[PDB]
């Protein structure tokens, strides 16, 4: 299998820019889709970013224009940008990768907490 | 921190219920489960209360409760249920811990309550992961929802007696349902663990037993995302012929699968296992994607007492359930910190009862009956906590009291008589019901029973919309559509499920199941009587669509010849007629009648028993001119007329005798030529015979013509003699010139006859001109 | 009773080794295992003894040992290893047991030694069954033989760091091996357990990735009998094309499978996983059934130090191993009660070392190094047992010291530099070797290295007997043999692995990969240059294999006609010749030369740009007789000869002008008829014009003959007049007789030249007779 | 899965008549093969009788002619008759059943001790 390593937590004011970078190994596993979800402890996760390694992408209902994402297959890495920040953006962001080895498994990583102030 | 449902009792009963559903990568379990978690927990609590308030079941001892959460996971379930075995391991290890207080009753101020009996393991994987730890400490286990196929054997999971049937009956029901709708091309979706794999393997076994195949089998992991489900739906969409989708997933698993299918606008008929059930949260948000979905659930009936107990529940009075407050918050989308949803009540909101409520109720009742039987067998005199109840052995209780349960099902309807018992393998009775997702209401959706399986499947298409004839043909999933069996034959490759059909040879019809039948020789492939038809119309070769013209012309010429010959023989009183004999006119009239018979026998007569007569007719037609030429050469060679007529008759007789001798009327004809569209009914006996006879006639005609050619001038006759000689010479010449014409057409029946007809017509016209020359001279 | 291997030490190390193999239904485990159990146990003992005597690794603390038996079962291994978690649970529960002796160090006279680290789980199923119980109590685990694919993820089996590669690389190596030998039709055998299922699924994945398919996948259970194995071999024999057999079974499992295959006289080229290995007990008694079997083993090297220690072993001195005495009894077939095998020694008997031995040794060292890291993490100043080593937490040790091991492999050969390290997922390096069971010796058998897989497979066929060219073709397992691609095309059903090939249409050759190429139009299907051949021999139709006779006779007649005409025109001095004009001789000579040229041109001339000239030639040939008839009817109608010749020339010119005008020398010809065996190179431009010109010429000839027939008697000329009139009449009759057959035979082109030659020869003979009649009269 | 139930053991005289019965519940399982095995605690198992369920049967090395066995499929039961017994028949006899449900597993039974005197 494969594990995901995420980094780029940071602590910036509202309206600033920030980078989340998540990588993983290949181990001859064709990664189907690399995505980013948001989730708070004790709640249900929501989808905010997806890259199907073919140019297709889909974001949340409120972030169809913002939240640009870029995936490179040279190192199997994904980068998510934070340009417009809201006070409600407090849930933990988790990066995931889907690999198909007789199971269509999805592997997650350790997320990074982001905090915004007034 | 973690929450534990603790209820004080004389005999504490363990419990493991998945109140929380599958969580994300942050925590072990996130959102709470309302159908599987809350309803079954409250059902167990109500069963415990009814048992404690039942004077006929454990009147002295009290049934306690020690209930934990599994978070729909294996590792979390194990770390939670570790206390169940801790309660016994502490007492086991405290055997040598006897110095200060006492020998056998050493207490340390915190003694966990011994778990003599425990129920739980609603998930198959959780069940198998906890059963090993339970049997390691002699702790019996009774399940209520896990139907794994690998839990039937007692070698590994010895301390496991579920109240539900295994996956074998479920796979048989799915196979019978798929065979009832003539579904051959099947696609399956599984889940990682035990339940998915065992169910899929049993389903493939039953399908191969029922002549059903599956192209690809899909699986899903534990940590999943919408992207992986969308990829699964896309992979399922790679084969358009896979209209059906077999699922052995869980509730939230099927919910996410439906969401992914709806997001991709994928249309499928969904057949699933008991994981789907009659739940509303699974189909919530994916109503259109679940249209016309077949769902199989275990046999169950609603309970009115449990429903009344569940409706009259509030977080204030129900302080014994630690997850009840957060369940209320999640259900009503409120928070107790703001103190806003205090006036909300569950009575107003409609309540749907879980199907497996009766299962856990019967499991608790069976455990209580086993404990009562133990109390009666060890300490029958007293009714309170007896001294024999201190050491509890799981082996004796499981092998003598748990497996020997047979009692009327509690809270059962009065219409039926349901009895809870354990089979030889400690499983439940095999019985299932079927629901179909239909638009029963105007906009509301629900589940309607469409049949049941109990040692045999019974279904009705009246309550199924897509299966009803009003909606049209039912959605069928087959790799190859049934092609036209009349002229297309299917090949049998190294398979038993799929096949491809291509048309066979056009001259053979399809009768057998493997290869198109030949139906013999000389028969046309069709479906007239049984396998192919017979066309005997070849022997009847009248036809004459465009050949009737020359035939009618020949008959008209023959009639004109008869007319002029009659007019001539009637004019015998003329002096020029008296100079000729009376035998030449008679033999020429015979020859003209002979060629009339020739055209009559060539225009209408068949070829059954006329062919040898036809050869005799050709011989006589040749002998007419032969006798004419013999008379011509005998008159030129010199009572006399009598000798000439006798010689001509002898020559004709020898000719016909040779023609009859050379031919052999045997048996045997050609079956069919290379081409098979038309049969042949011909004189396939001896063509060399008639060819040699014709060659002999040509040779004798040539010899007599060369005999007549020696004398080019006849002083005994006037200028008509040279005309007669030229006529004979030109008849011989045109005969020898048309012989190659007859030769080159020796390839088919329809052409060999028209050339002979033209030849005999030309010969008749030549004889007509030869007879009319003296008539034209005396005209 | 049960046997426990206890070795005193400062820090005891847990161990679980399958000393006993699978037993019958009577007891949990029966006979002892020699290669798997005893060898690995003694290897661990040697590793611990060498580490305890190593000053550079744990000089102060002593590594104890608590080793148990698994009996090759999951439940037995669990109930044995329960003490590992008991040792920690007692201390955990004794936190509140503090009244009399003390607060935190309460002792009860029997305190089990805490198991800080434990190694074991040689079987994948045993490994996964014990890993949950180990992680429930914060106990790290390091494996040495289990290569299950479900142990790679850290979500479930977090506390598991094996020293061996997972099943992924093994399946990759199996797929590369099966692709190297062009093995397509494959049959697999599995076992009831995680190892078999995951290995089979990975194998099917890599086979579908390598265009390889498997028809049926067989599985076996734990409790097995020879009858079930015989049934499995019989089911494998149901498909004769399944020459290869993939095995993911155990050691004794493969042994019984080989025994059943030998009992049924079944021949297979066995390919198996690491379960087979280089063991001799598996192939014992089934040498013939194991002939030519490919086995994959984990990469390792023998240890010389352990071999000397293993050979110098006796039950008397080795009192620390409880199973060593019974192992000696089982190996030497003796009993210590009779005291008879005391003189037997292991040095004389040859000793075979297990391939995985060094593995567990490395594991031990790894664990020891982890302990060393602890000595450099909490108490680096002191050397002996510090107070910080009392609480041992598995999380910190596993996540900071066990997963960060990187050290030179102990007892490694000096030629290579092997380094033991843990990857990102706590697995081993992916590298395997290959053995082939061959008769290298006279009668003995052994295993020989025939290749290795390390991020790429490398094999040599020189050391493989059946793969060598001397033994012939290697045994291949394919569903369908490769048929002749020259004239047999394969259909593409709904598969990618198997196919069936049938001969396509004869007129089309096979060039594409799906359908036979059409080879265009007019091209014969062959393989001459690239895809098929072209035969332009249709235009060159000289032939005359049987038609040389008539054409030669026609040329001879034409030459004789030229000769007699020259002799006649040279005899013009005769008085009879002076009575006729000189223009008739000239035009008749021209006509005879013309018909001779037509006879000579009907065979040698091509059909490219000669058809129009041929039509003009037939026109002129008919115009010869036309002018003859015109001069005949002009002489009888009445300077005069000049007028007659001018009229004849004008008529011939008008005839040829009309014949040239009616025809249109355009472009376009027929491609090919329904039959495709031969191409047609014909002047398929305009034949209606030709037949219309012929009909018009015949009509004008008939009109001229009707005009001339009125003056049948010619008193100006002598008896030659009636002769030439009769000649013209019979030529007209033979022309009108040949007209219908000419119009009808136009369907066949080969007959066209023959009938044209016959017609021109008949016309030439007629003109020859007409011209020789005066010569015969004056002869 | 299924299990086997045996009956008809005990102590008999050497050379006497002994009959052992072994039955099971079919539970729609296609039973392909049933036989009998003998083993000792701590030792290996050896087949003594087996029926292929097609009229063909196989025996042990010491049971060429004797030790006749017959199976009835109406109740799926096996009966074997013993006529000549040596003191070496002390080992417990076990019966096995072969069923094919994706596993080819073999079901065994309990142990009934058979004893022979002098
Ligand atoms: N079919 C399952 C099973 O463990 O047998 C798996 C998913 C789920 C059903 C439930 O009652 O919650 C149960
Ligand atoms: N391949 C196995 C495994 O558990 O990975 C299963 C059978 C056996 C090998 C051993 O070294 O004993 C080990």
């Amino acid at each position: 299998q494969v594990q995901l390593v995420q980094s780029g937590g940071g602590l910036v004011q509202a309206g600033g820019s920030l980078r989340l970078s998540c990588a993983a190994s290949v181990r001859f596993f064709s990664i189907n889709t690399m995505g980013w979800y948001r989730q708070a402890p004790g709640k249900q996760r929501e989808l905010v970013a997806d890259i199907t390694s073919s140019g297709s992408t889909n974001y949340a209902d409120s972030g169809k224009g913002r939240f640009t994402i870029s995936r490179d297959n040279a190192k199997n890495t994904v980068y998510l940008q934070m340009n417009r920040l809201k006070p409600e953006d407090t849930a933990v962001y988790y990066c995931h990768a889907d690999y198909k080895y007789t199971t269509h498994n999805t592997a997650w990583g350790q997320g990074t907490q982001v905090t915004v102030s007034s | 921190a973690k929450k534990v449902l603790t209820l004080e009792g004389d005999l504490v009963l363990g419990g493991l219920f998945p109140v929380h559903q599958k969580g994300g990568p942050a925590e072990d379990c996130g959102p709470v489960n309302e159908h599987r978690g809350i309803q079954r927990l409250e059902a167990m609590l109500f069963a415990l209360d009814r048992i404690n308030r039942d004077p006929h079941l454990l009147p002295g001892v009290r049934l306690g409760a020690h209930i934990l959460d599994s978070c729909s996971k294996d590792t979390h379930a194990l770390e939670q249920a570790l206390d169940f075995v801790r309660a016994s391991l502490s007492r086991g290890a405290d055997g040598s811990r006897h110095i200060c207080p006492d020998g056998s009753y050493a207490t340390h101020g915190d003694a966990p309550t011994a778990i003599t009996g425990v129920i739980g393991g609603s998930y198959s994987d959780v069940s198998i992961q906890v059963a090993n730890l339970l049997r390691l400490f002699q702790i019996p286990q009774i399940s209520y929802a896990s139907t794994s196929a690998k839990l039937s054997d007692k070698s590994r999971y010895d301390y496991f007696a579920r109240t539900v049937p295994p996956d074998f009956f479920q796979a048989k029901a799915m196979a019978e349902i798929l065979r009832f709708f003539n579904w051959t091309y099947v696609s399956t979706v599984a889940s990682e663990g035990d339940y998915g794999e065992t169910g899929i393997e049993a389903f493939e076994l039953e399908a191969r037993a029922r002549n059903i195949c599956v192209a690809t089998s899909e699986k899903v992991g534990r940590a999943m995302s919408r992207a992986a489900f969308e990829g699964v739906v896309r992979a399922l969409l790679q084969k358009p012929s896979a209209r059906v989708a077999v699922l052995f997933t869980r509730s939230e698993d099927a919910r996410e699968l439906l969401a992914a299918s709806q997001r991709l606008n994928a249309s499928f008929t969904w057949v699933a296992s008991d994981g789907w059930g009659a739940l509303e949260s699974v189909v919530a948000g994916s109503e259109g994607a679940a249209e016309g979905a077949i769902t199989i659930e275990l046999a169950s009936y609603p309970i009115s007492d449990f429903a009344s107990y569940f409706q009259s529940l509030d977080p204030w009075n129900n302080s014994r359930n630690p997850w009840f407050r957060e369940f209320w918050e999640q259900r009503f989308r409120c928070s107790f910190r703001q103190r806003d949803c205090a006036a909300h009540s569950l009575r107003a909101v409609p309540f749907e009862q879980e199907s497996k409520i009766m299962f856990v109720v019967n499991a608790v009742y069976a455990m209580a009956h086993a404990l009562h039987n133990m109390h009666r067998a060890l300490c029958p005199n007293t009714t309170r906590l007896c001294d024999a109840m201190r050491p509890v052995n799981g082996r004796r209780l499981y092998k003598d009291f748990v497996l020997n349960v047979k009692f009327d099902a509690p809270f059962r309807p009065a219409d039926t008589h349901n009895e809870v018992r354990f089979d030889r393998f400690g499983d439940g009775i095999g019985r299932y019901n079927i629901f179909t997702y239909l638009r029963a209401g105007s906009g509301r959706y629900r589940y309607q029973k469409v049949g049941y399986w109990a040692e045999g499947l019974t279904l009705d298409t009246s309550l199924i919309p897509w299966a009803s004839p009003s909606a049209g043909p039912l959605p069928a999933s087959r790799c190859s559509e049934p092609c036209l069996q009349n002229e297309v034959k299917s090949v049998q490759p190294g398979e038993v499920c799929c096949w491809l059909c291509i048309p066979c040879q056009p001259y053979e019809y399809r009768l057998d199941e493997f290869t198109c039948a030949d139906c013999g020789l000389g028969y046309w492939p069709n479906a007239s009587l049984t396998g192919c038809f017979e066309l005997p119309q070849e022997y009847i070769r009248w036809g004459d669509a465009w050949a009737v013209g020359p035939v009618t012309i020949a008959c008209l010429g023959a009639l004109a010849t008869l007319f002029v010959l009659g007019v001539f023989v009637r004019h015998n009183a003329t002096p020029v007629v008296k100079a000729a004999g009376r035998e030449l006119c008679y033999i020429l009239l015979g020859g003209v009648f002979l060629c009339y018979c020739m055209t009559f026998i060539f225009i209408a007569k068949p070829s059954t028993a006329v062919c040898t007569l036809r050869r005799l007719g050709l011989g006589t037609a040749f002998s007419v001119c032969y006798s004419a030429l013999l008379t011509k050469t005998n008159r030129i060679a010199r009572a006399s007329q009598v000798a000439i007529c006798l010689a001509l008759i002898s020559g004709q007789l020898l000719i016909v005798v040779a023609w009859l001798v050379v031919e052999a009327p045997g048996t045997g004809k050609e079956t069919a030529p290379e081409r098979r569209e038309v049969v042949t009914l011909r004189c396939n006996h001896r063509d060399a015979s008639m060819l040699g006879s014709l060659a002999y006639n040509v040779l004798l005609i040539a010899l007599c013509t060369l005999y007549a050619f020696k004398t080019r001038k006849c002083p005994e006759n006037f200028n008509e003699a040279k005309f007669i000689g030229f006529t004979m010479y030109t008849t011989c010449i045109i005969w020898l010139a048309f012989l190659p014409i007859f030769y080159v057409t020796s390839s088919d029946y329809r052409v060999q006859t028209t050339t002979m007809c033209v030849s005999v017509s030309l010969s008749g016209s030549v004889v007509l001109g030869c007879l009319f020359a003296p008539k034209l001279h005396i005209i």
